[PDB]
């Protein structure tokens, strides 16, 4: 006669339920990726309806529940998760416009396109045709035509349609009786029924802004560092007075920037870390790779892989016929069943990122104890930033050579850690401004305190000011480039992003402690250390039935979000970055000098 | 059968061999709570009802006496001091299939707790709240039967492995039937210890002239001292005296 023992039989009968739907859906999603075929389009549709109406049902069940008498807070969170309505809200004329917008945009962003106007002779995929034009080449002139042949042909379809798309989208809140669409993305960094534990869904926005003011001076010292070895290669293609263009910061996206340490090696005389040549002297294969890895968790103290992954899933690119897309996802199909969905290569990349897939995967058993809705992460920036704290680890000299990857006799001078750490500032502190400008773009236009005029005159004058990039063409408001990346057209919250990088580095000094390691965290390793293996399973097994509130406390001891522990990584880097630029010009104002 | 369906029969009239049991090499739940395995063999108890179910591998210690959980309570529930053995080893190569075994139901909810040793078989729903259920699903009906989902690529917390449990508990019926016991090759015409079936002795053993019915198993002569046995490994009459003695 109490609703604790009513909230109890009906979390019990959902959790058999679903997980024989997830199951379903699951394994269909797995068989699509690893073969393409005619009736396993035809077949996803099929699974994918009642998954989608399944959540319909138990939405509409929960909701003549009241939530002004639980007391207790374990049911508290997975009612909250579960009378999320989405798209039940939206009546059938509008609903049918989801499903026909979302596939549309899938298949657009898959046509590749590098024919020339007026001279069409023929142009192939993005893999073969535009990874080689932007990684090798050194012309300003075509890549100039290359950067108008995708937002001049592509983006100017999408004017009428991603208007329609926010108009609908920030309208579900007043439905649902919400301020705006941006404050439904904080929900689920909300917190409430826990005393002195009440985390505000304003306060958010205020304490992000507050930790930005320590990052702006470590990104104009990185800035100005870097425009002195670009300008030796352009003496007289780039003028040394302004600011550098947005087509050449390494990536598509410009979210890393690993790709100019080659075209900008500081000192390419001593040999760079690479050990590409050292396993195939000995020859290295997959199998050997992976074995490896085990035991290196093993040895930390994680518990080792089950007996039906190796006899079951695939590792390598298997024959000649399928052509099965294998992009680097990690799987989660439940009932103690864990894939992982790459094709091996022996390269940099996919070594780093083998250990990467792996700890989401690690991530995903510790849980396994916790219920359906609760088998989940704390927050949407603790599975990413779990899944990256043994890639530091990986990443060390120590490590590279307690496997024999390196050379027995490697000596570690500073120049052999300036060199790995300055590729780690370029990765970590260089996505922390991106991150912080993009999502608080999105914030305040969901919120609406900005007209239709004044889109792109603030969007531009803070990447001059912030980033500091000159135009190198004016633009009108005909042109609708910031919606044409993956994350922002297809519904995803970069928040996680910038908690990662916050997250990842409290726990890196927590358990470092813990090791009694004597030295820089740069240096710190994990293993040979049975005392901290036991420690951190017990907090890893926890996931989502409890607070990510309560998660800190577990590990630092302070409910704010500290700063101090992430210059105390980078003081070898920051005394040496602040001798360099003694005379440079640090620190841009408003800069109309080049196109005025 | 299911696990809410178990099943329970008499063995009895029979030999029970545990032995093969051991040398199986293939149990790995080989416990046996209030009495030793290896004890059990030569004495026995009669009530020798055996359940069989299937069990979960995240749950299988659920299933005890002493014990309690979610399939121990509404399910199937152990009593206290169960004088048994529980010996289950997997069954993935068998009992399963690809896209879910839906062969095994399960009862997951009841209003109240359950007798031990008792089986219920209805369609009676759950009547959590006050409102009753007038046979269409609601928010307070809760069908309580559910199907469970085992595939060959589940992992080993969810593999379903093949559980029987023997029951011997002693009750007023006498004459239970028990294990077999080890028996060794006759010597002949030698002070030699014998213990066939319900007699003993000391003596010297040698062949008989005498013949026997096929329906006795020994024989006297005088003073009710055992002259003739005749072992049934054999079919064959034989003649026991006591081994030189006197006094010197
Ligand atoms: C809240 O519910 C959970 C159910 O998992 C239970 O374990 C816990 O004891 C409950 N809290 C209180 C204070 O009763
Ligand atoms: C979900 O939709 C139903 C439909 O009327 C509505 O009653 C309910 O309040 C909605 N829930 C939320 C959280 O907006
Ligand atoms: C690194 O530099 C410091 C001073 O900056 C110097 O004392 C030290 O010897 C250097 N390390 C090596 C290996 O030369
Ligand atoms: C049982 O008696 C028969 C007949 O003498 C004999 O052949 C058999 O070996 C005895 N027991 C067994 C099965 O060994």
């Amino acid at each position: 006669s109490t609703i604790e023992e009513q909230a109890k039989t009906f979390l019990d009968k959902f959790n058999h339920e679903a997980e024989d739907l997830f199951y379903q859906s699951s394994l269909a999603s797995w068989n699509y990726n690893t073969n393409i075929t005619e009736e396993n389009v035809q077949n996803m549709n099929n699974a994918g309806d009642k998954w989608s109406a399944f959540l319909k049902e138990q939405s509409t069940l929960a909701q003549m529940y009241p939530l002004q008498e639980i007391q207790n807070l374990t049911v508290k969170l997975q009612l909250q998760a579960l009378q999320q309505n989405g798209s039940s809200v939206l009546s059938e004329d509008k609903s049918k416009r989801l499903n026909t917008i979302l596939n549309t945009m899938s298949t657009i962003y898959s046509t590749g396109k590098v024919c020339n106007p007026d001279n069409p002779q023929e142009c192939l995929l993005l893999e073969p045709g535009l990874n080689e034009i932007m990684a090798n080449s050194l012309d300003y002139n075509e890549r100039l035509w290359a950067w108008e042949s995708w937002r001049s042909e592509v983006g100017k379809q999408l004017r009428p349609l991603y208007e329609e798309y926010v108009v609908l989208k920030n309208e579900m809140a007043r439905a649902n009786h919400y301020e705006d669409y941006g404050d439904y993305w904080r929900g689920d960094y909300e917190v409430n029924g826990v005393d002195g534990y009440d985390y505000s869904r304003g306060q958010l926005i205020e304490d992000v802004e507050h930790t930005f003011e320590e990052i702006k001076p470590l990104y104009e010292h990185l800035h100005a560092y870097v425009r002195a070895k670009l300008m030796n290669a352009y003496p007289s293609y780039i003028s040394p007075i302004g600011c550098l263009p947005a087509h050449l910061l390494g990536d598509m996206w410009g979210r890393f920037w690993t790709n100019l340490y080659s075209l900008t090696v500081p000192f390419g005389q001593k040999p760079n870390i690479d050990v590409t040549d050292a396993m195939v002297d000995q020859a290295w294969d997959a199998q050997r790779i992976f074995k490896e890895a085990e035991k290196f968790f093993v040895s930390v103290g994680l518990p080792n892989m089950t007996q039906g992954f190796w006899e079951n899933s695939m590792l390598t690119d298997p024959g000649n016929v399928q052509k099965a897309v294998c992009h680097p996802t990690a799987w989660d199909l439940g009932k103690g069943d864990f894939r992982i969905l790459m094709c091996t290569k022996v390269t940099m990349d996919d070594f780093l990122t083998a250990h990467h897939e792996m700890g989401h995967i690690q991530y995903d058993m510790a849980y396994a104890a916790q219920p359906f809705l609760l088998r989940n992460g704390a927050n949407e920036g603790f599975h990413e930033a779990v899944g990256e704290i043994m890639s530091l680890s990986a990443a060390t000299p120590k490590h590279l050579k307690s496997i024999g990857l390196l050379s027995p006799d490697f000596q570690e001078d500073n120049e052999t850690e300036i060199n790995f750490l300055l590729k780690q500032a370029l990765t970590i502190v260089g996505t922390l401004p991106f991150t912080y400008m993009l999502e608080k773009w999105r914030w305040m236009v969901f919120k609406g305190e900005i007209p239709k005029d004044q889109w792109m005159k603030k969007w531009w004058e803070m990447k001059r000011e912030i980033v500091g990039v000159v135009e190198p063409v004016p633009h009108d408001e005909t042109y609708c480039d910031p919606a044409s990346l993956f994350h922002v057209s297809n519904d995803y919250s970069f928040i996680r992003y910038y908690t990662r990088t916050l997250y990842q580095f409290q726990f890196q000094e927590a358990l470092c402690q813990a090791a009694k390691h004597e030295g820089p965290l740069h240096k710190c390793d994990i293993s040979n250390s049975t005392e901290a293996g036991q420690k951190l399973f017990n907090m890893l097994r926890l996931g989502k039935s409890e607070p990510w509130t309560l998660a800190l406390e577990n590990v630092v001891g302070a409910k704010n979000m500290n700063v101090r522990p992430l210059l105390n990584y980078f003081e070898p880097l920051f005394t040496w970055l602040k001798d360099q630029n003694k005379n440079s010009f640090v620190g841009w104002s408003t800069d109309w000098s080049p196109y005025a | 059968a299911s696990v809410y369906a178990w099943n329970r029969k008499r063995i009895s009239n029979c030999v029970a061999d545990y032995s093969v049991l051991y040398n199986s090499a293939s149990f790995s739940t080989f416990k046996c709570y209030g009495v030793s395995p290896t004890k059990l063999n030569d004495l026995c108890f009669t009530n020798v009802y055996a359940d069989s179910f299937v069990i979960r591998g995240d749950e299988v210690r659920q299933i005890a006496p002493g014990q309690t959980g979610k399939i121990a309570d509404y399910n199937y529930k152990l009593p206290d001091d169960f004088t048994g053995c529980v010996i289950a080893w997997n069954s993935n190569n068998l009992d399963s299939k690809v896209g879910g075994n839906y062969n095994y139901l399960y009862r997951l909810f009841r209003k109240s707790n359950l007798k031990p040793f008792e089986r219920d078989i209805s369609t009676e729903i759950y009547q959590a709240g006050s409102t009753p259920c007038n046979g269409v699903e609601g928010f307070n009906c809760y069908f309580p039967l559910q199907s469970y989902g085992f595939q060959p690529t589940n992992g080993v917390g969810y593999q379903p492995y093949r559980v029987v449990v023997l029951s011997f508990e002693l009750l007023h019926a006498p004459a239970t039937v028990c294990g077999p016991k080890k028996s060794t090759n006759l010597v002949k015409n030698k002070c030699v210890n014998f213990n066939f079936n319900g007699l003993t002795g000391t003596g010297v053993l040698t062949e008989s002239n005498k013949k026997f019915l096929p329906f006795q198993q020994f024989g006297r002569d005088i003073a009710d001292t055992t002259d003739a046995v005749r072992d049934p490994q054999t079919l064959e009459i034989l003649d026991i005296t006591p081994c030189s003695f006197g006094g010197v």
